[PDB]
């Protein structure tokens, strides 16, 4: 016995025409006038469009007039004018209406794309419906002799039938005139015969009109709305408050376009009015219908014809749905330059003392009052605003464990936003950890983050839980960790290897930390020697515990030292034997495997330290005689330049083909420049000759520039080469290579000319870059659009198939092996063994236990894994069938956001990506993605048969191949042009290759196979990345291709209509309550269908969702026909309605209420 | 014919929607702000079937 | 838990519903009958609640129970007040 | 080719076409068609290559 009627909790929101009297029902008024305020007095005229009887008034609690003042009279009217004396909040809700004389179609319901008001009416739009509204052509409203029922008559062709028949047959024009059309139809009766009719004898020349009208006359007779309100009589009204009219500066009043078009409607309307009294011209008031009709299509949607102006601005006016048609301010944040925070661990940013201060603001009030010192909250105020020293230690307490969370400019991934402990920093800048400081993207040019306050208290425990940064110490795109140590460090860490021989060495034996007492009381150098130590290791294994290990290996005295940073676990030694390069994020992985968080993040810190305090003891510069050119570089050019010499000189006496000279000329310049770059590598790489015991031997050079090559920290082949050997071919804005090497260096000089050249490729180096970085958010947008609204839950359901992973192998023919690509992976069911048993059914591949396939040989190089791709889930995603792969080390938690990280770490690389039978790049990636067919599509067989031509060339036609077998045959159609692949009488199988060139995905799909067609996508778009060296898991390509495969097509008969096609969700799930139901005879059989990420992201069962990205003003009108409602479980639509999402610290909060929605 | 013929052969798919040509192949007069609409409408979005829509309507 | 927090999710699955559990007792302790289980230490009440968690004190279940048992104490204890309204309207 | 698909077959007709290309409303005169097309290509007020 509930049946409230107040404003409370909702659990959807519904959308649909509005009735003349619905819209009297929001009406607290009629605006009669076009004035708005006095022009003296400014005040809000009588019944104007400001008005304060209507709407609300100016002030909080006094009327218009002033009869009554204070709060004595809240709920009482005035006497002397009927003024509500409430709020002033309720003149920015209050609506109020007009209602107009003569009938006026509504800009919206008329002319968007198709006529809703025509296609309802089975009539031409701006053809017909055109002509016989703007008064022109009179039109019938049926007729039981001689005219039929909707055709277009003249003025001639109306009196001449009227003195025929007449006083039977009575049909208007104009507005009115399909108003009556409108209401006189009846979609009962016409459902009925419309389906009679359009079902007798009828192949395939008429079913497409047919099922299109009866599914929207059905829906529009379904949806409860009545076709006469297509038209309006009663034209609502925007409050004021969101349309005003605001006194600026010294005058100079700013008011809204609205007011401009509500105050021409309200004229128009009054002289249409008024000539209905007065002498009654029928041209003139047929033409202020017209000028009315002008005036509210202008109103409600400019658009679109002409477009309406005055009011000075030669630009249009905003109209209601261009101010709804197409960044959230908050309060409590900030911004600044950053700056690095060496001292700083990897959990805490470096908060300005005076910026600190105005944020936590009001906290600090609280907390200032709650001990004393403040009487009251502006004694606080007056306290803090006098920074009285005292306040200082108060802040100090507010912001303790009060987690505040950074943000970056450009937020390609999650990690975009990571939340840190404030620490009070004497200064104006922002600092922040080093090592997150690659997350970001982020350098010191002069970068500027921002800073946000969790005022919530979940909202901290958010920001603590899940964008603490030490809670994402791996990339969610790849397993790897993300937090590994750049460039400053890495390089540090290096020097601290690097064994040299001799020079203060020997093999001086002492047990780890005494080592560093021999460090720094010099004696011994620091890079020698080596030199043997007692180290003491520990393992563990099976029941795991701890188990020692003393031995006496030999390092070095960089690495015993550096031991004692290793965690107690560790193979130990060997992960410092090595150097610093790329094992720097190894050791870090490896720690983190074996051990946990907590301790692979002191570990970060611990490197981070001692990369940075070793790293400027080391003291490694870059003097101009760093980069030491070869000798023999001279000699290469002059060899180089003979070979192009003679080359030239064949030319000259023909011989060689001239018109391909110039690439064969390239080769000798590539080549000679592969051998500058040979010879500079070579040589500055070993070199030195130091003098061990007996002196002469060879290591490799110290020479800065290659410590810093060989140990990452932003030094690569490319860039040295062009340091101290010489910049190779140059582009030219032609597209094509100059013949003229710049053979010079940045060691040496450079001439004007080739510097001139040079500008060319950083020219177009910038302009492509500043391209792909926005296209690569271009394509960020589609992908989530599409994808942001898959969750993982139901926990972990059944189903045992899934793709077959195997080894991407280009091999074939180059050797390239990957095999990492099965981890963290659910087992689909114990995948064999060349013997029996071993992996278990549902055994996610853990990481030591991955290591396991392994003592298998390389014999078992393929396992069935359970993939998003299939699972047999409904509206989500199973845990299992997904993985596990985040900063967590553990699979991913039930009601996770699978979509939009996913999205993230596809379109995260991007910036990273070359635009251009191998198209490759960005571009590569979109085309797979909007399953675009080539430019030369392949065939294939779609029914096993016997190949044989069917008519040479007899159409039309172009060959035509016949696979006939077994029972019915097929003709397929070739055009000629691209010759084939299989002789006649040969017999192919379900799906062979029969034109060997560019395959389509829609094929794959259709007739290969699912596991095919998504195993296509993601081993052809790793490609593109595998050539750019970007690492992304497969597990969100599988994911975007999940919901890529959202909908498909039915074909058969069922209680789903034939021709429609629907999603596998409402499929899937209806097919299962039928089987069982009643009987499997009144359900059909469905084809999955590939669609690209945008026609995919086209449909949604959200309306409001949709009113997002794609054009609204469709969107929201067709759903306004039919009598649709969200609700509710979109994560979009659930943004911008302002309330808890349906995913992650929500999702309970909506499978509460979810299953509370089910007892009405 | 003319407008039927020429719009669905030569839009297949115009690739990056060169709008800038079939609207002058178009009779009547030009340069409204009517029949703008009616061409950014027909060309994406309801791909395939909504060409066949255009041509009815 | 003042890096992870992630010792605690493996105490009950999924960090969502440790979030929600954390910040239900962080709410008890912050307004309200505060009573820490683990030594303050000088912390606030946000990690306070996740100390207790790590600790194996202070679930979901647990919350509810003595919840259970906190709502028929101010109710049994006190129906002498609500058992003479009762008579109020026969 | 071009004249094969020409509509237009004298200097009137032309000109009238013209007129209605460039201001599609107002009936084209006699006046008018041929005072638009001269203030086009062969007026110093209305064009210029300086
Ligand atoms: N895992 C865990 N760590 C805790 C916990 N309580 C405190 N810590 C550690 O406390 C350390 C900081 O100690 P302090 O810098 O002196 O601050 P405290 O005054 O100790 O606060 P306290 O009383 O302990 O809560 C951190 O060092 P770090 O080594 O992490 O920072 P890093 O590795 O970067 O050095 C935390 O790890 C806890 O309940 N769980
Ligand atoms: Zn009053
Ligand atoms: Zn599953």
């Amino acid at each position: 016995l509930k049946a409230q009627t107040k404003t409370e909790e909702f659990d959807a929101i519904k959308i649909a025409l509005a009735s003349p009297d619905m819209i009297r029902s929001w009406s607290f008024g009629e605006v009669k006038k076009p004035e708005t305020i006095n022009y003296r007095t400014f005040k809000p005229e009588r019944d104007g469009l400001f008005c304060a009887r209507i709407f609300g008034p100016v002030k909080d609690y006094e009327c218009l007039c002033g009869k009554y003042k204070r709060l004595k009279h809240r709920g009482v009217i005035c006497e002397k004018c009927g003024v509500e004396v409430t709020q002033t909040k309720v003149r920015r809700e209050r609506m109020g209406h007009i209602e107009l004389a003569s009938p006026t179609a509504h800009i919206w319901f008329l002319k968007s794309l198709p006529s809703r008001i025509g296609l309802l009416l089975d009539m031409p739009l701006r053809d017909i419906e055109r002509v016989l509204y703007f008064e022109s052509y009179v039109v019938i409203e049926g007729g039981m002799t001689n005219l039929e029922r909707q055709q277009i008559l003249t003025e001639e062709q109306y009196l001449d039938a009227l003195e025929e028949f007449g006083d039977e047959f009575d049909a208007k024009m104009g507005a009115e005139a399909i108003q009556a059309l409108l209401k006189s139809m009846d979609l009962e009766q016409e459902c009925e015969q419309l389906r009679e009719e359009l079902n007798e004898t009828n192949s395939e020349t008429k079913r497409k009109k047919l099922t299109k009208r009866i599914k929207l006359l059905e829906a529009f007779v379904q949806s409860g709305n009545k076709p006469e309100w297509m038209i309006l009589t009663v034209l609502p009204v925007l409050p004021p408050d969101l349309r005003p009219l605001v006194p600026l500066d010294g005058g100079r009043f700013a008011t809204s376009d609205l007011n401009d078009l509500y105050r021409r409607v309200i004229n128009r309307n009054n002289r249409l009015k008024r000539l209905l009294d007065l002498a009654a011209p029928d041209i003139i008031v047929r033409n202020e219908k017209r000028m009315l009709q002008e005036a509210v299509d202008a109103l409600l949607d400019n658009g679109r014809r002409g477009r309406a102006i005055t009011g000075s601005n030669k630009r249009p006016l905003k109209s209601l749905a261009d101010m709804i048609k197409g960044g959230k301010r908050v309060d409590y944040s900030g911004r600044s330059v950053i700056t690095v925070g060496p001292y700083l661990r990897l959990h805490q940013c470096g908060l300005p003392k005076k910026m600190a201060l105005e944020l936590f603001k009001p906290f600090i009030y609280g907390k200032l009052e709650l001990r004393g010192l403040a009487t009251t909250i502006k004694a606080a105020k007056k306290m803090v605003e006098r920074e009285e020293a005292v306040v200082w230690d108060i802040l100090d307490e507010v912001i303790r464990e009060h987690p505040v969370l950074l943000n970056r400019a450009p937020t390609l991934h999650r990690l975009g936003i990571q939340a840190f402990e404030p620490v009070l920093i004497e200064g104006k800048a922002i600092q922040l950890h080093p090592l997150v400081c690659a997350a970001y993207n982020a350098d010191f040019d002069g970068d500027q983050m921002a800073v946000h306050v969790p005022l919530t208290l979940e909202a901290q425990l958010e920001a603590r839980a899940l964008m603490m940064s030490t809670n994402n110490i791996l990339s969610p795109a790849n397993g790897e960790p993300i937090i590994v140590p750049s460039q400053d460090v890495v390089l540090g860490l290096y020097y601290m290897t690097r064994d040299c021989v001799n020079a203060k060495g020997e093999g001086m034996v002492l047990t780890g930390p005494k080592e560093a007492e021999r460090l720094y009381r010099s004696g011994l150098a620091s890079l020698h020697a080596r030199v043997k130590v007692r180290i003491t290791e520990y393992e563990k294994d099976a029941n795991g515990e701890l188990v020692a290990k003393t031995s006496l290996k030999d390092t070095t005295v960089g690495r015993a030292i550096l031991w004692m940073i290793v965690p107690k676990g560790l193979p130990y030694s060997i992960v410092n034997q090595a150097l610093g390069k790329k094992a720097i994020s190894k050791m870090l992985n490896t720690c983190y495997r074996i051990l946990g968080l907590k301790p692979t993040v002191i570990f970060a810190d611990q490197i981070m330290y001692t990369g940075f305090a070793y790293a400027a003891r080391s003291g490694a510069s870059v003097g101009i005689d760093d980069m030491v050119i070869p000798e023999k570089k001279h000699e290469i050019i002059s060899e180089a330049e003979a070979e192009v010499a003679e080359i030239q000189e064949q030319f000259q006496s023909g011989l060689v083909t001239a018109g391909e000279r110039y690439n064969k000329v390239i080769d000798i310049w590539a080549a000679a420049n592969d051998r500058v770059s040979k010879a500079m590598m070579d040589n500055l790489q070993t070199e030195t000759v130091i003098n061990r015991d007996g002196q002469e031997e060879k290591q490799v050079s110290f020479n800065s520039i290659y410590m810093m090559a060989d140990s990452g920290a932003r030094g690569s082949a490319a860039q040295i080469r062009q340091l101290a050997g010489m910049r190779g071919l140059m582009a030219k804005p032609d597209g094509s290579i100059i013949e003229t090497p710049i053979t010079a260096n940045f060691r040496e000089g450079l001439n004007v000319l080739q510097y001139f050249i040079s500008t060319h490729g950083a020219r177009k180096g910038l302009a492509d870059t500043a391209l792909k970085t926005a296209n690569s958010g271009y394509l960020t947008r589609r992908l989530v659009d599409v994808a942001q609204d898959l969750v993982v839950t139901e926990d972990d359901c059944g189903t045992h198939e899934g793709i077959m992973m195997t080894p991407v192998i280009e091999g074939g023919d180059v050797k390239e092996p990957l095999r990492d690509r099965v981890l963290g992976r659910v087992t689909a069911e114990d995948v064999l063994k060349p013997g029996t048993a071993d992996i278990l059914v549902p055994r996610n591949t853990l990481l030591h236990e991955q290591w396991c396939d392994l003592l298998e040989e390389n014999s078992v190089d393929a396992v069935k894994v359970r993939s998003v791709v299939s699972c047999d889930t409904d509206f989500g995603v199973c845990a299992h069938c997904y993985g596990r792969d985040l900063a967590r080390g553990h699979i991913i938690n039930k009601g996770e956001a699978i979509g939009v990280i996913a999205a993230q770490s596809i379109g995260e690389p991007g910036t990273q990506l070359t635009m251009r039978d191998i198209t490759g790049g960005l571009p590569r990636v979109a085309d797979l993605f909007e399953a675009r067919r080539p430019k030369e599509p392949a065939i294939l067989a779609e029914i096993s048969g016997i190949v044989s031509f069917g008519k040479e060339t007899k159409g039309k036609r172009r060959l035509v191949i016949t696979p006939v077998d077994g029972s019915d045959p097929y003709e397929e159609m070739i055009p000629k042009w691209r010759q084939l692949n299989v002789f006649e009488g040969e017999r192919v199988e379900r799906g062979d290759v029969i034109s060997d060139g560019p395959e389509a995905p829609h094929d794959i799909l259709r007739l290969r196979g699912v596991h095919a067609v998504t195993r296509y996508i993601v081993n052809e778009v790793q490609d593109v990345y595998r050539l750019q060296g970007v690492k992304i898991n497969d597990k969100h390509i599988e994911v975007i291709v999940r919901q890529m495969l959202r909908k498909a097509t039915i074909v058969n008969a069922g209680s789903s209509d034939f021709l429609e096609g629907e999603q596998v969700e409402y499929s899937r799930v209806k097919i299962a309550n039928r089987e069982l139901e009643a009987n499997g005879k009144v359900g059909a059989t469905y084809s999955r269908d590939l669609l690209g990420i945008t026609k995919a992201s086209l449909a949604t069962e959200s309306f409001i969702s949709a009113a997002s990205f794609q054009e609204t003003t469709r969107v929201l009108t067709e759903a306004a026909v039919a009598g649709k409602r969200d609700e509710l479980r979109g994560l979009k639509e659930n943004v911008i309605v302002g309330r808890l999402i349906p995913a992650g610290t929500g999702y309970a909060y909506h499978q509460d209420r979810m299953r509370r929605r089910a007892a009405g | 014919q003319s407008q039927l013929k020429l719009l669905v052969t030569r839009g297949k798919e115009q690739g990056y929607l060169t709008y800038a040509e079939v609207n002058d192949h178009l009779p009547e007069d030009i340069v409204d702000s009517d029949q703008i609409e009616d061409i950014i409408q027909m060309i994406n979005d309801m791909g395939i079937q909504v060409m066949e829509e255009a041509p009815d309507a | 838990a003042r890096v992870t927090v992630q010792d605690a999710v493996e105490k009950i699955g999924n960090r969502f519903d440790l979030v929600l559990v954390a910040a239900r007792r962080a709410r008890q302790m912050q307004v309200g009958g505060k009573d820490p289980l683990v030594p303050e230490e000088n912390d606030k009440t946000t990690v306070i609640a996740l100390r207790e968690i790590e600790e194996g004190l202070i679930n979901n279940q647990i919350l509810d129970v003595r919840e259970r048992q906190e709502q028929q104490e101010q109710e049994a204890a006190e129906l002498q007040a609500v058992t003479a309204i009762a008579e109020g309207r026969r | 080719e071009t004249l094969r698909v020409d509509p237009t077959n004298d200097r009137l007709s032309a000109l009238v076409e013209i007129y209605r290309m460039m201001r599609p409303g107002e009936p084209p005169t006699r006046e008018a068609a041929e005072s638009l097309f001269e203030n086009l290509f062969f007026s110093e007020d209305r064009y210029d290559l300086s």
